[PDB]
């Protein structure tokens, strides 16, 4: 007779990430428009003819 | 001395009126027997309206404040108008400072 048993398996899965996105706010914008355009305002016309 | 123009010496009208004048009172008073008050034209306005226009000139070419003006019933035409014959009105009283040119000793030479 060769006796009972005596063998188990280990109940064992790994562990590990897959597609975790680095969605942090940390470059969130890049848009832009300039802080109005350059005039002159400070001289008359002197249009006396 | 007190400088004056050389072709007005008739440069004074002149009134007498025989009722003194009356203090409003509203302190101690001087007892007054006869007074003076005048009116005088002269080029010291002038140097008073040399400045005025000139901050007429820097107020315009700024364009400070003409939107208050216009916006309440005016063109900014009107403002250059108003300041020409103020340069007009700058000529005017130097022309009546110019010590004039004689007249005196200029002829024709005779016909023959």
């Amino acid at each position: 007779h060769v006796p009972g048993g005596g063998s188990v398996q280990i109940v064992y899965k790994p562990v590990d990430l897959s597609k975790v996105t680095s969605k942090c706010g940390s470059l969130g914008n890049i848009h832009h428009k300039p802080g109005g355009g350059q005039v002159e305002v400070k001289s008359e016309k002197l249009d006396f003819k | 001395s007190i400088q004056f123009v050389d072709w007005c010496p008739t440069g004074f009208k002149v009134g007498i009126n025989y009722q003194p004048p009356t203090v409003v009172p509203g302190g101690d008073l001087a007892k007054v027997q006869r007074a003076v008050c005048m009116l005088s034209n002269t080029t010291a306005i002038a140097e008073a309206w040399a400045r005025l226009d000139h901050k007429f000139d820097l107020m315009y070419a700024k364009r400070a404040f003409v939107h208050w003006y216009v916006g309440e019933g005016m063109e900014e035409g009107e403002f250059s108008e108003a300041r020409e014959d103020m340069a007009a009105l700058e000529k005017d009283y130097e022309e009546v400072g110019v010590d004039s040119v004689e007249g005196e000793g200029e002829e024709e030479g005779e016909e023959y």
